RNA sequence: ACCGAUAGUGAACCAGUACCGUGAGGGAAAGGUGAAAAGCACCCCGGAAGGGGAGUGAAAUAGAACCUGAAACCGUGUGCU
RNA sequence: UGAGUAGCGAAAGACGGGUGAGAAUCCCGUCCACCGAUUGACUAAGGUUUCCAGAGGAAGGCUCGUCCGCUCUGGGUUAGU
């Protein structure tokens, strides 16, 4: 891969997946700064299979997302696929790469690690 | 292994010459007016604005 | 014209504290705040309150205006410690210190 | 005879199930033989039943002076006619 | 690892017990070499 | 022509007590504000603790961790090198 | 003194929203992971108030702590079988 992050293969996927789908139901997420780095190319890669559309980007998307019921559309349990290749993928259907920026806070008490935020653009 | 003989006042002051830290290298704001780091966000009323 | 401040019974240990005294001493009132809240060391948050009080003192009590205040002295005492005890293997103990420091800031109108 | 100790007033079993069983205070050697037939020559009423327990003394005043608090025999009896044992 | 003190209430009173230590002669001065350096408890 | 708090009884102190052993048994450490509490009203920083002033007193670096306050040891300045 | 050195005692956590001087560590929500002839549910010995509620953060907890089997103030064991 990249980097390790610490810790080891099969936790490393459950950790990028969990992520992944906190950055589509709530945009803004804060983090470390190790870590943001790597979601950052799981996040735009997911963009990518929305601007698609076919049934079979839908299938290559369902092995990353979660299962969650975002309340973003308010009504009827919006699933975390269905953000995507919706309301997201409208937003950058002229943007070509680089849907997410991340911006810096400082060293955090008890643990000195970098505070970050990162959100879509 | 252990200490043959016992250690001075030089020789355990000299070995701490490099045991210091050095200034957060913090810059100021035009926006704020305060202090903050580089490359970071005013933590007082503000943002980054870069 | 001086305004003291002194933090007695300071939990944490004193050669702990003096790392971050050696960088406030002989800065500015407003350089000094500044480089100690952007720090993150334990002892930072300690500092600072004694540092802010010692400026109540100079314009409260004392009469002079902080727009040039300087810090004159900086230094850190010992203090009484805690005598603890860490049980080790072969049923041998060990003796855990838990220190204690005086923390004092003088500042001055250099007049 | 003067059996009864002081009546309790608590959360538990007073403002709670106070309207008809009463919670009182006795000493250490009576059964509750005794505590039934007291109730009735002091209050002029009849008793149904009267359930008794027991407490252990407890520590008290942790630091210098470390004693113990006196033991008590709690005692509970549920009227059939008349009220008011207390006010 | 098992150790060697099990704790027991029948045990503990059948063998150091007051009634046990004023059976014997021998056992009756022990309650009294007690009594002569003022300790507070006798038995146990 | 006895001791004066490492002394004098193990114990000046609420000690054969904390504590340590299944048990018989073994066993410490800890005195001193001031003539008198007259034990710092009020103000300022602080969430507190602790401080800076003002007051009490002959004295507060006599403020209950309270008479005098030695050495080891840990520090902050400077004259020569 | 050794020295800011060894160690911090088998193991999967992530994010959002709250509380507050101060949160990787406390609360609530969601997702993920571990045990399941047992890391689940009852009981004897033994311990002896560690049980519950509202308050507290000096010491104890191998970090932090607004939390606690810690501190303070009130409560809680009902039998003819």
């Amino acid at each position: 891969g990249y980097r390790k992050l610490g810790r080891t293969s099969d936790q490393r996927k459950a950790m990028l997946r969990d992520l992944a789908t906190s950055l589509i139901i709530s945009e803004r997420i804060e983090t470390t700064e190790a870590r943001a780095k790597e979601v950052r190319s799981v996040v735009e890669k997911l963009i990518t299979l929305g601007k698609k559309g076919d049934l079979a980007s839908r299938r290559n998307a369902a092995k990353t997302l979660r299962n969650v019921e975002i309340l973003n559309e308010d009504e009827t349990t919006q699933t975390a696929l269905q953000k995507l290749f919706g309301e997201i993928a409208e937003r950058y259907t002229e943007r070509q790469g680089g849907y997410t920026r991340i911006l810096k806070q400082g060293p955090r008490r008890g643990d000195g690690a970098e505070s970050v935020i990162i959100e879509l653009v | 292994a252990v200490p043959k003989r016992r250690t001075s006042k030089t020789r355990k002051n000299k070995r701490r010459t490099h045991f210091k830290i050095s200034v957060p290298g913090m810059t100021e704001c035009p926006n704020c007016g305060e202090y903050k780091l580089s490359h970071r966000v005013c933590k007082n009323c503000g943002s980054y604005n870069g | 014209m001086e305004a003291k401040a002194v933090a007695r019974t300071i939990r944490i240990a004193p050669r702990k504290v003096r790392l971050v005294l050696d960088l406030i001493r002989g800065k500015n009132a407003a350089e000094a705040i500044a480089i100690l809240k952007l720090t993150n060391k334990a002892s930072s948050p300690v500092i600072e309150k004694v540092l802010m009080s010692a400026l109540a003192n100079a314009e409260h009590n004392y009469d002079m205006n902080t727009d040039e205040l300087v810090v004159k002295e900086a230094y850190a005492n010992e203090g009484p410690t805690l005598k603890r005890f860490r049980p080790r293997a072969q049923g041998r103990a060990s003796a855990i210190n838990k220190r204690t420091s005086h923390i004092t800031i003088v500042v001055s109108d250099a007049k | 005879r003067d059996i009864l100790k002081r009546p309790v007033i608590t959360e538990k079993s007073s403002e709670a199930m106070a309207e008809d069983k009463y919670t009182f205070d006795v000493d250490t050697r009576v059964n509750k033989t005794q505590v039934k037939m007291a109730v009735e020559e002091i209050f002029n009423v009849k008793v149904a039943s009267v359930n008794i327990m027991n407490y252990k003394p407890k520590k008290k005043r942790m630091g210098r002076y470390q004693g113990y608090t006196n033991k008590r025999r709690k005692a509970i009896v549920t009227l059939k006619e008349g009220s008011d044992d207390l006010f | 690892v098992k150790r060697t003190y099990q704790p027991n209430k029948r045990k503990h009173s059948k063998v150091h017990g007051f009634r046990k230590r004023m059976s014997t002669k021998n056992g009756r001065k022990v309650l009294a070499r007690r009594r002569r350096k003022g300790r507070k408890v006798l038995s146990a």
